[PDB]
């Protein structure tokens, strides 16, 4: 017996103990969504015996203000406002115990301009909750008022095309191969041959940073020599993605500043550096007139399986906000996962000023991009010029088509490989622009161009029947 | 106030039998044991005074209990603690430290504050016991 | 017809075209593992019709030097050395088409001291390959020679206990609640009450950074006042985990430097800042005598599902290398996922100087830690003092037991909640040390202590029957 | 100049530099001792006797905390100084910062205990 | 007294002097680890000093020992940190001269520090009365310790790439006279030497900055000479 | 309120930093320094835990006459946006201009989280 016992809360909601999250304010099917709210769509798979609304309310609670037992300290805050609300819970089509949960979060929950803070709430703890055996974040509605606190792309595709003086076609690129083992001088050789032969860009591989077989400075030095040789040889602006990925921010800055000092138009970074280093680089790139390419290293660890993780379209949104200028977004027909309708959703999320709901493409929220600049999608991995009609159709005009093996694997050399890709691209673009059914006629369009291009003839002969036909793991829940 | 340094200071002052069981535990792990005392209760007083050398390779708890009694004859008016040390590579540190004697009255600490830049302050923990010289504190 | 056609490679291995990865050097069942090799164990689920060795060889190739078609540029390098080798491919027990693939990588593939580079190779692209419908990284053998290029924990548990002057028991802590919405001054109130009542630490919630409802500086200022009040009240060293998580490295540094200037013993960061910011902070913490707590925000996006992603034990290895001093590692009995044998593996990975193979705990590689300091595991989320016997048994002596709801949810106030937890802990520790069967007697040990501790009596009455019994998603493939 | 190459000359089977005369005009281009024994004694307030000191032992292996313990006991017992061993820098068994922090605690404990200036 | 009662009676950690060879620093059955730093010393003991005791003294006094027993050993993992002389051999064609092989755990050393490595290996042992002479002949630096060092900034492979000079030795020359030349005369010699065919010339070791020539003019004239010689020959050159 | 108003940004920073070093809870600035110096100081004040008082020096040159200039309520909005912690906003009964209903509007503009249309 004491003053503590005497002043205990008798109110049923705020007396001590455990009560369901759906009775704590985190379930409200009548909640009126505000235009400033952050919305999230989760695919929720409850454990046996767990109610779908309760699972959804738990996700809402533990990603906003709740814990597992009632706390009086709620009453020191405007708690009715700060609690997130699951406001719609629906069955996912063609599943037994899987649900779409729409959750609203007030704009005041979040730190302005911080991907780390947004993700700390939305994905921090809720994916490990015992009560849901699986959870996937499918989409988010980032309101205009929160988007305005972010830079968006440092450069964006419009300014990128202006810097490169290249309009009305995809960009071309290539990853240098083998992935690891080349010296700085050999790296420069490959870059020179690829650019001089017709490619707009080449790139360091994601895992090429600084290593015993090649330290970073010589690579950057030889690479800019190769670039400038190729510019003088062709009269085109050219670039090589110098990879500044490193262990610490100080090392990344040292590498980015050196690349800047050499006059590169472009650098790259890997997703594995993480969100805070990426945002830091996005700001640096805006300040230093640099195209910032993001390789999505590690993304498929959480993005591959339909029942659990984070769909890549959400990552597209966060990285566009963070300030990258390119991101890898799929090929459909190459060696990596890529359902065509999912990919269409990714490319639209990166490039459009505004998205309408489009359930077949996995676009669950209307998304105003608040005039943030546009991210150039990058199609890379296991593609070849025999697919050029398919690439132009699935992926469109605003993309970098990267052919690593598809350039350097050419039997007549790296220049020949580059020339094949460049001729194939222009042949397909001109046919599309003339109104031709270039998808139906594509193989013949490529054969016709090959009649006056030995390198293309050889590339078609070598690779034309190479396909990567496998069932997709990441697929839509609705069809047109 | 009660000084809540030591592993068991939210429990009542340990009996000699409880202490002997903790000593038995230390012996069973082949930990070295020592006894230290102080009349500066500061939380960052890292070096309490040594009561002899640590006892290494101890077979018998009674040897430790003897020295506990002997230390108490000289210093039962102040703090006495028992420590156990593990010299296994990667530990090489204390692995147990508990209070076995306290003064009858511990006045505790004044929190001293000084104004610094903008809203920052500098802080100090002033022991009321240390208002008097060693030998006259408790 | 030309000099390019004339100098084409006639050699079958290096002539142009596609050949299986298992015939490119990436499968070698006779490979002799070197003590400097980085080893990885992958759980591989091939698509229908894909051979298990070929899938394994593809993972090996595309995480080292290979691409999808043959490249002559291999021959400019010591390619036999740089190619990774899948050297053992085994069926996973109790599965139909799932395999353990052991892969060896030469130490020269990697940048010294860089988690970003290690992960760029091991997890960069291989999880998105069409040909494997699922892939999980289960374990790695990080050789001593590569470990010596990393700092390891800034502080480590040994120095941490010395700074805190706390030995022979778990640390106690608590996350401040509600998660979001409290002001700086109210935050300080909670911290003061919790520390003064018996907790060693409190912490900012992972999503508490700087927001409209509370900006970071006032929180840090009130928090250090609360800490120093509690130190003067108790004579113990106390701490509050000031969260320095922010959008950019410059902002994180500003927050860390301010916390340092105030004299905090401890700060925290969120995993969502990413590997490069984490490594940067690990170095900063060593330089500035700071305990660095890592909250694992977002980890469960890739760590939850057995067939795909990354097992948490690998993350434990990378974060120990990176230099964090605490990491969240499970409770077994709380609100978040935690099989006891998996958790035992995690805790051992974080704390031991050396690990032997232990298949029931998911430890697939012998791991020498090269005298890198030890990470303090953190048990947090949905736990209460009625479980103290279970926590001491499952989790051991070297851990921070964090009770957020389990402190602040106490009906008689925050001090009472803290006191209940502290008394429960010491009562259980003393019983364990006396040789008592404290798991069998645990409920009675707690009842006995409650006879002279009102706060503990109340906490037991309120929560003693609260359990979180659900089937685990992350489980072993072998039993003892 | 004086020792760069001449000790390796084939024509001399051995060579030893025994002494040098450094002229005053060249000496004046050097600082000489930062402190010097006179100012040192003034800082320490210790005159008319040798200083005393001790190297902490074992040479290697001690923790920062245990280093501070030895320093405290030695200074408090009567030594003017103690010192890090030559090979004690920063190592897996003890990183340098904790050693310096514990050492100054030990030094200041010993100063308060004795009324003497002490150092490590 | 408590001090009397708590004196260590255990033979090894009881106070007093015992030979280094009985303190743990001599172990001919020690299993060398691949992480150990190894040293080979040529040991010339004083008359009446046994070769093993001298080698154990070197091992002890370059790792953890001093001349008398200290209880503070027992606060550390002393069995691991003690260096072990693990093999002693007579040197062929000498009297009273021995090869001593000594092993040191990797944890004894500061990562990436030559100062620290040398502070242990050569710090004090060459001055011990008990050895009349001592020479460090070789060391085994383990891969795990090597990985904490940068190694050469450039290295010969990258150097040849920078110079564009493969398949032959480089050529050079030290400018002479060693001392006394002006900056402008230095540049003259550099130009003539490079232009006539050398890849490099160099400052003499004792050419720093002096009354007869300050350093800046030397560098300024030297780079003029280098670039003159590059233009004259089409080769990369250096000074 | 230590007034850090000065001719250049460097001089203002010198004065604000000295005030910070002395431990003042509060400083002031004058509106005549202008919008960019004000925004700069607003950011500085957030970074340095300082209450920033804005004196509205010169405001009445454009705010007094009903037919021409800028009504002070607009200035309230911009200065609230800019980061000032106080602003002078009228007394009604004192020596300076202040209609009671206009003043209510000013005060509400500065203090409320949300304003509804209120024509009077
Ligand atoms: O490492 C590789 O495999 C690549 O360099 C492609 O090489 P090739 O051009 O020789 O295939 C790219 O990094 C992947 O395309 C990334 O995949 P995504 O674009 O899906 O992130
Ligand atoms: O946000 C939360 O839920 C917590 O603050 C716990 O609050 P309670 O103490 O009130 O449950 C912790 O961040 C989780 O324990 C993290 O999970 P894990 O340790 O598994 O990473
Ligand atoms: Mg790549
Ligand atoms: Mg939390
Ligand atoms: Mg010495
Ligand atoms: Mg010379």
């Amino acid at each position: 017996n004491s003053v503590e016992e005497r002043t205990r809360i008798k109110n049923e909601r705020y007396e001590s103990g455990v009560i369901p999250y759906a009775k704590m304010g985190y379930w409200d099917p009548n909640y009126a969504v505000k235009d400033t709210d952050i919305l999230a769509l989760f695919r929720v798979s409850p454990q046996p015996g767990v109610d779908p609304v309760e699972a959804s309310a738990a996700v809402a609670g533990e990603s906003s203000t709740a814990t597992w037992t009632v706390v009086w300290t709620d009453l020191l805050t405007a708690c009715d406002l700060y609690r997130a609300k699951a406001y719609k819970v629906e069955s996912v089509p063609n599943t037994s115990d899987q649900y779409f949960a729409y959750i609203s979060y007030d704009i005041d929950l979040f730190e302005e301009g911080s991907i780390a803070n947004l993700t700390a709430s939305i994905i921090g703890n809720v994916f490990g909750f015992k009560a849901v055996k699986a959870l996937r974040l499918e989409d988010m509605r980032i309101p205009v008022a929160y988007l305005k606190t972010f830079q968006g792309p440092a450069t964006g595709i419009v300014v990128e095309r202006e810097r490169m003086d290249k309009f009305g076609r995809p960009f071309l690129g290539a990853t240098v191969k083998p992935k690891l083992g080349l010296s700085g001088k050999n790296y420069g050789r490959v870059v020179y041959e690829g650019l001089r032969g017709g490619l707009d860009f080449l790139k360091d591989d994601e895992n090429i940073n600084s290593q015993p077989f090649m330290r970073w400075k010589e690579r950057f030095l030889y690479s800019i020599e190769a670039v400038n040789r190729s510019i003088a040889a062709t009269g085109e602006v050219k670039g090589h993605y110098m990879n500044v990925t490193a262990a610490t921010m100080e090392e990344m800055y040292e590498r980015a500043e050196f690349a800047k000092q050499l006059g590169t138009v472009i650098i790259m970074i890997d997703l594995v550096i993480g969100y805070t280093a990426i945002q830091t680089m996005g700001i640096w790139a805006r300040k230093n007139d640099m195209i910032l390419h993001l390789h999505r290293a590690g993304n498929s660890t959480y993005s591959r399986q339909k029942i659990h993780g984070m769909n890549f379209r959400v990552i597209c949104k966060w990285m566009r906000m963070a300030g990258v200028d390119h991101i890898h977004a799929g090929t459909v027909v190459g060696k990596l996962e890529g359902d065509p309708l999912m990919i269409r959703g990714f490319y639209n999320t990166l490039l459009l000023p505004y998205l309408e709901v489009n359930l077949p493409q996995g676009i669950f929220f209307q998304q105003d991009w608040a005039s943030l600049r546009k991210v150039t999608p990058v199609a890379s991995g296991g593609i070849h010029c025999g697919q050029m009609h398919q690439l132009l159709d699935y992926l469109g005009n605003d993309v970098v088509l990267q052919f690593g093996g598809g350039t350097i694997g050419h039997p007549d050399g790296i220049q020949a490989g580059a020339t094949a890709n460049r001729v194939a691209l222009e042949s397909m673009v001109i046919a599309r622009n003339e109104g031709r059914d270039y998808v139906a006629e594509g193989p013949q369009i490529l054969r016709d161009a090959a009649k006056t291009c030995g390198p293309l003839q050889t590339a078609l002969d070598l690779w034309k029947d190479i396909t990567f036909n496998y069932t997709s793991t990441d697929t839509a829940d609705f069809v047109e | 106030m009660r000084l809540t340094q030591g592993t068991f200071s939210f429990l009542p002052d340990l009996t000699d039998e409880q202490i002997k069981k903790q000593v038995d535990y230390a012996i069973s792990q082949n930990w070295a044991i020592n006894i230290e005392y102080t009349e500066d209760p500061h939380p960052r007083n890292n070096f309490w005074e040594l009561w002899g050398l640590p006892l290494f390779d101890i077979n018998d708890a009674a040897t430790v209990m003897y020295e506990i009694g002997s230390c108490r004859q000289q210093h039962s008016n102040v703090y006495i603690k028992v420590n156990a040390f593990d010299n296994t590579r990667g530990v090489e540190s204390c692995v147990l430290s508990f209070l076995i004697n306290r003064p009858s009255y511990e006045p505790g600490f004044r929190l001293v504050r000084s104004e610094d830049i903008s809203r920052n302050q500098k802080y100090s923990f002033h022991s009321y016991a240390t208002d008097k010289p060693e030998g006259s504190r408790y």
